């Protein structure tokens, strides 16, 4: 869950 | 010293959870304290955490609620969090942040100190040797505590660890017997009103209010202040230890609530997790708290520390008790089985541990065979538990004689060694006499661990 | 009655202690005051302004 | 040649205007000049890891770019000192400051310059004599025990041009000079060596000679080799540190380098307080053990990044002393801490976690740390022989040996000492498990153990068999209730109880088992195995014919002999003679033989 | 025995509370005297306002220091109405030094609409072009700041020293 969240956040840039 | 005036601001780039972001800041400094004035005129504070470019991030201590962009004002001071410390603080009451509670005035300070303190040099560390008298046989006798130690106390929800802590405070002293005493600093990490009343009344009772500084943070206070309160109390302790040469004892309570608050603040930044979702660096942070204790060369004071933490769901592998077990050098493990049997003080000994005993005791300290008594008593206790677990299945017919001896030893030892009472304070030598009284039950040809000499000179009487 | 009489005596004793302590403090403080006022005012009047050390052109 | 601090957060910062920079180049940041290192970059930006607390640093502070990667200084005077994680001499700091703290960014050289060490010439060289890398051209006496020896640095060679005479000199005085190909270069007593680089060596040789061990267990049952690898994972309350200290005090190695990482402060306090009192002689006068020990303290509070540097520093010192022909032995404490520090750092960079948050490359880093080991033939004309042994202590979070760090460790090491918290609850010091541990080096050492003893293999095999069969019978006696037992089964169970209580148990502080040499181990094992053999043979013979001997009968027959057997361990060999204890154990065997003859 | 125990408990709590209140009275008196010292210092400062010759120098220093701290192309300066001429003098003396210091041109202005409350003893405040960043270099603020920053020295002079303290570091 967390690592997917971090991908999601990274994709915002 | 610094004569530079303090800038104020009106820039609030945006808010996101407990954070507040500022823009157009001229040379921010990492970890500098800032005051906030809300539209209603009430006041707050915070501390910078992340800085990049002209942007900065600010953790609010009182909880963010009611922040308007166009009307708030963010004053900067330009230095790290710094606290006032004075000797006369003893005999006062304060809240989490340090403001007075007891209808008194703020502390005229003898000096300013860093909240984080700073590491002590390992070369100039006098290893602790002097022994403390707790009175409780489960500590003096099994897991003795020398000054400078930082042993915790493990408990569970609904257990009377508060009583144990109060009694420990009441009967602290020196086994080897001018009149010495203690200066006790106590910090509370989200205790309920009942706990606060109990501790305050207990300190009032024995007339010890003249020498206790209090730090109280009930559940009403915003959770972020719980991060700062421990280090503040610990700084005060260090001052009284090395600038007044006093002997000090620290009691932090319910560090589990502190860990929860740490998890809460960390979740805002989205740091990497660990086991059960706690921050990875939570270990290093707990290390920053706990270690600040012991005795240093060329001085006379010393810092003892007795943190207290509850174990969620009695699961010992839970990260908080584990990392505490790594940092500190011992444990106590209050039992609940004994509490269900209505026994006082209900302390398990089988998983308790005290790393400093190997030099705390010996000839010229307590008694010649102090270690041997401990080893043999623990061994008999362990085999007794094993025999009970065996009896639970095989039945009374399968028991051999030594099983009966171990079971009666278990029963007698539990009703005698462990059980003391609300205020009974045994001398150490009385405790050793009682221990030998329990050892004498077995014939001499079975006490394997004790040396032959000690058995020859002590067992028959 | 022993408790009440002892309460009276102990009370009177502690207010006596408080009053003498306060008077001693006040007397000690009327000894030297002008020196510190001079110190604070003198440090206030000085300015010595400078630019923030990190500034570049 | 100055960047400016673009950003700051935790121990990770950023600096612009650093286009002329390279990875792993050290760097000073801020007005305190905190040491750092480069990890990432993007354009003219860079990322600096900081080896010191960052509180108070401000944006725009100057950052000085230096001209060398991380390096460690080597030479005389290293022995006997205590350094922190990036090699500042702690004693010099405490003397210089007259305080009890460590001010941030204190600059003091690794070694002293105001000491005159005696020097001796090569006695075999002259003006115009050609050497190469790794050739000794000097000997300096640090003290009576260890004679320092200065070698030419690697990547240097040529014909000499001047040699200093014998006499007392400091570092700064130039000692040697030489021309190689028309360039003259000067050599002092100080080498500067990149920490992350391996010191070249002629050739790795196969192991050839074992490593003595203090404890009785972990010596016969799971030996170690002079250059091999060993690991000691185990849950808390089990006390790996006691075993580490015991190994440190008692071993035949010439130099000991005990690197702590994230340890407790009180443990370094133990070490400093305690080692100087213990002493030992080699070829004359008795000298303290501190005269052959170099420590690298790093306790928990100290800046998180320094934990990485300390371990590499320690192994580098070990290798440097290995180039002398000594036998170094190294003691790493809680490499799990090193892994966790790396985990935190990689977390703050916004990188990918792999397994429980640990970055993927930690397995590779761990393997690289260990592979620098083993006995080797050295590089140089004088033809030195030496080795490095590494025994590291893992701390699995909660005892769960399936955690990532232990899993990565078990694949690379050769010897593994599983420990059990239940035994440590029994205070069964040392709390080793003796059933999941193993050691692949047994085959290479059987040859040695035969060229000295020839009477150990049956003992070991029978001990393994009896313990294994006890463990198998554990379930059958647990469920049944100790009723369905043939007499041989009871015999093996109870002899297993005696060996577990007697041979396996050992106190690590009482004067009489602070140390136990190998011969006593052989004697005790031989006694117990022989008693097992005689008991079973007697019971077999009396079982087949008639009047099957019950265990109670032999117990009542020779309980006194059993009591003497168990109390065998009270000897303190330091005072008593070896042959005296050998004759004592022969006398106990005589007692057993007499009892078995009388029953016969 | 129960009634006895009750009596001693009440006696103990009563004595302890009495002692607490006595100590608290001592501390309140100390704080009150510190406050009176600060008020006296404020009155001395207000008296020192009246001398124009050195007040002008101080004002010049204040405005220069604010200019240095702000570092913005546009600026605004606000002061009491009855100090305004000396403020004009101060800005004219202040601009060129800053220009040679930072090598930039700044438009310095003085408001004529909003004026500080008369309750201010004296001093000057500054704002940037957008009136978002402001530096309060009033006499009251500086007096406050210097007071909080020098407290330990204040009691060191006023109360002697504490013998129990042995090391100052």
């Amino acid at each position: 869950f967390y690592r997917l969240k971090k991908i999601q956040e990274k994709k915002k840039i | 010293y610094l004569s530079q005036p303090r800038l104020t601001y009106k820039t609030v780039s945006g808010v996101n959870g407990p954070l507040v972001i500022l823009d157009h800041v001229k040379f921010p400094r990492y970890a500098e304290i800032v005051h906030l004035t809300l539209p209603d005129g009430t006041k707050r504070s915070g501390q910078v955490l992340e800085v990049s470019g002209s942007k900065a991030v600010v953790q609010v201590f009182e909880g963010t609620s009611g922040i308007d962009a166009k009307k708030t004002s963010c004053e900067f001071t330009g230095d790290i969090l710094r606290t006032p410390v004075s000797e006369d603080m003893l005999g006062r009451v304060f809240n989490g942040s340090g403001k007075p509670i007891d209808r008194g005035p703020v502390v005229l300070a003898e000096d300013f100190l860093d909240i984080m303190g700073q590491p002590i040099n390992p070369q100039c560390r006098i290893y602790p040797e002097e022994m403390i008298q707790t009175g409780i046989s489960a500590i003096d006798g099994m897991n003795s505590i020398a000054r400078g130690q930082k042993i915790p106390i493990f408990s569970a929800a609904g257990l009377p660890h508060n009583e144990i802590a109060a009694q420990i405070c009441r009967q602290a002293g020196l086994v080897k017997k001018s009149e010495e005493n203690f200066a006790i600093v106590f910090a509370a990490m989200g205790v309920n009103m009942e706990t606060a009343r109990f501790f305050k009344s207990d300190f009032e009772e024995n007339g010890s209010m003249d020498n206790v500084c209090l730090f109280l943070n009930l559940a009403n206070d915003p959770t972020i202040e719980r991060i700062i309160t421990p280090r503040l109390a610990l700084t005060t302790a260090e001052f009284l230890a090395y600038q007044c040469e006093k002997h000090v004892l620290v009691i932090l309570t319910d560090m589990s609530s502190y860990a929860e608050a740490l998890r809460e603040v960390s979740a805002a930044r989205e740091e990497v997790p660990g086991r059960r979702g706690f921050p990875g660096y939570m270990y290093t942070d707990l290390a920053t708290i706990y270690e600040r204790a012991g005795r240093v060369e060329g001085r006379n004071g010393s810092i003892t520390q007795i943190p207290i933490l509850t174990m969620p769901n009695d699961d010992i592998t839970h990260p908080i008790p584990d990392l505490t077990g790594y940092i500190t050098e011992g444990q106590i493990y209050v039992d609940r089985q004994l509490h269900n049997r209505q026994i006082y003080p209900p302390i398990n000994v089988l998983p308790s541990l005290s790393r400093l005993m190997k030099s705390a005791i010996g000839e010229g300290m307590t008694r010649k065979d102090h270690a041997d008594v401990s080893n043999q008593l623990y061994a008999c206790y362990a085999i007794g538990k094993d025999v009970q677990a065996m009896k639970a299945v095989v039945g009374e017919e399968a028991l051999t004689s030594d099983d009966l001896l171990y079971l009666e030893f278990l029963q007698k030892f539990e009703k005698n060694f462990i059980t003391q009472g609300p205020y009974e304070n045994r001398t150490v030598y009385e405790t050793l006499d009682i221990g030998w009284q329990l050892l004498r039950i077995f014939p001499k040809e079975m006490l394997k661990r004790i040396p032959q000499s000690t058995l020859s000179e002590f067992y028959p009487r | 009655q022993a408790a009440m009489g002892s309460q009276g005596n102990l009370s009177a004793e502690v207010e006596q202690a408080t009053r003498r302590q306060v008077q001693g403090m006040q007397s000690s403080q009327q000894r030297n005051r002008e020196r510190v006022l001079a110190q604070l005012l003198g440090m206030v009047c000085e300015v010595r302004p400078q630019v923030h050390p990190n500034y570049r052109v | 040649t100055f960047g400016y601090v673009h950003g700051v957060s935790g121990p990770v910062v950023t600096a612009c205007d650093m286009a002329g920079a390279a990875m792993y180049e050290l760097v000073r940041v801020g007005h305190s000049e905190l040491v750092g290192e480069i990890i990432r970059l993007e354009g003219d930006m860079a990322t600096i890891q900081v080896y010191e607390e960052t509180s108070g640093v401000s944006v725009g502070d100057p950052v000085l770019r230096t001209g060398k990667p991380l390096s460690v200084e080597l030479g005389p005077g290293i022995m006997g000192a205590i350094f922190d994680g990036i090699q500042r001499p702690l004693s010099d700091i405490s003397s210089q400051t007259q305080s009890i703290y460590i001010p941030r960014g204190v600059n003091v050289s690794a070694l002293s310059r105001d000491i005159k060490w005696e020097f001796i010439p090569s006695k075999n060289l002259r003006v115009g004599s050609h050497i190469t890398g790794g050739d000794i051209y000097g000997i300096v006496n640090e003290n009576s025990l260890i004679k320092h020896k200065i070698m030419l640095p690697p990547r240097n060679r040529g014909s000499v041009t001047y040699i200093a005479p014998p006499g007392n000199y400091d570092a700064s005085d130039v000692v040697l000079e030489l021309e190689f190909e028309g360039v003259k270069e000067k050599f002092s007593m100080v080498q500067v060596w990149p920490v992350r680089q391996v010191r070249p060596v002629t050739e790795k040789l196969p192991a050839n000679h074992p490593l003595l061990t203090g404890q009785r267990v972990l010596d016969a049952l799971f030996p170690c080799v002079q250059g091999g690898t060993t690991a000691i994972p185990g849950a808390f309350g089990c006390g790996k540190t006691v075993i580490s200290q015991s190994l440190s005090k008692y071993s035949n190695s010439d130099v000991i380098i005990y690197v702590g990482c994230g340890e407790r402060g009180n443990e370094m306090s133990e070490v400093l307080r305690d080692f100087p009192e213990l002493t030992m002689e080699v070829d004359g006068k008795v000298e303290s053990i501190m005269k052959r020990t170099a420590l690298v303290a790093n306790t928990s509070n100290m800046p998180v990044a320094a934990r990485e540097a300390s371990i590499y520093t320690g192994i580098t010192l070990s290798e440097y002393f290995r180039d002398m022909g000594y036998h170094v032995s190294m003691m790493a404490d809680s490499t799990s801490r090193w892994a966790e520090a790396l985990r935190e750092i990689s977390g703050r960079l916004a990188e990918m976690p792999a397994d429980s948050g640990y970055p993927a490359y930690l397995g590779a880093r761990l393997a690289s740390f260990y592979e620098r080991a083993g006995r080797v033939k050295c590089l140089g004309n004088p033809e030195r022989e030496g080795s490095v042994s590494i025994v590291g202590a893992v701390s699995p979070p909660g005892g769960d040996f399936s955690d990532p760090v232990t899993s990565a460790t078990l694949g690379i090491v050769q010897v593994f000492w599983g420990l059990d918290k239940k035994l440590a609850q029994r205070k069964h010091f040392p709390s080793v498990n003796w059933l999941i541990s193993y050691s692949k080096y047994m085959r290479a050492l059987d040859e040695y153990y035969d060229k000295h003893f020839t009477e150990f293999v049956p003992l070991r095999t029978k001990a393994k068999e009896i313990l294994q069969e006890e463990e198998d019978l554990a379930e059958i006696v647990q469920l049944v209730g100790k009723a369905s037992l043939a007499e041989t089964d009871k015999i093996t169970l109870e002899v297993a109880k005696l060996i577990k209580d007697d041979f396996l148990q050992q106190n690590g502080y009482t004067p009489y088992d602070r140390f136990c040499p190998f011969y006593k181990t052989v004697g005790m094992l031989s006694n117990m195995i022989s008693f097992y053999d005689m008991a079973r043979r007697a019971v077999e013979t009396t079982a087949q014919s008639d009047n099957k001997i019950t265990w109670s009968i032999i117990r009542e027959h020779m309980g006194e002999i059993l009591y003497k057997l168990s109390s065998m361990k009270f000897k303190d060999p330091v005072k008593d003679g070896e042959a005296k204890i050998k004759a004592d154990y022969a006398q106990l065997l005589e007692d057993m033989q007499n009892a078995f003859r009388s029953l016969e | 025995e129960k009634k006895e125990k009750q009596i001693e408990q009440q006696k103990k709590i009563q004595m302890s509370n009495l002692m607490n209140q006595a100590r608290l009275k001592v501390l309140r008196a100390r704080d009150d005297l510190i406050t009176d010292l600060l008020n006296e210092a404020k009155q001395r400062l207000s008296k020192v306002v009246k001398d124009t010759t050195r007040y002008q120098v101080l004002l010049d220093g204040l405005v220069l220091q604010g200019l240095y701290q702000l570092l913005e192309p546009r600026m605004i300066v606000r002061c009491r109405k009855q100090d305004f001429p000396l403020v004009k003098a101060a800005v004219q003396k202040a601009i060129p030094m800053y220009k040679i210091a930072t090598k930039k041109d700044v438009d310095v202005q003085i408001d004529q609409e909003a004026y500080l409350p008369e309750e201010i003893a004296g001093g000057v405040e500054i704002y940037n072009g957008d009136r978002k960043i402001k530096v309060s270099n009033t006499l009251e603020s500086r007096l406050d700041l210097i007071a909080q920053q020098m407290m330990p020295e204040v009691r060191g002079a006023l109360f002697g020293a504490n013998a129990n303290r042995k090391f100052l570091d």
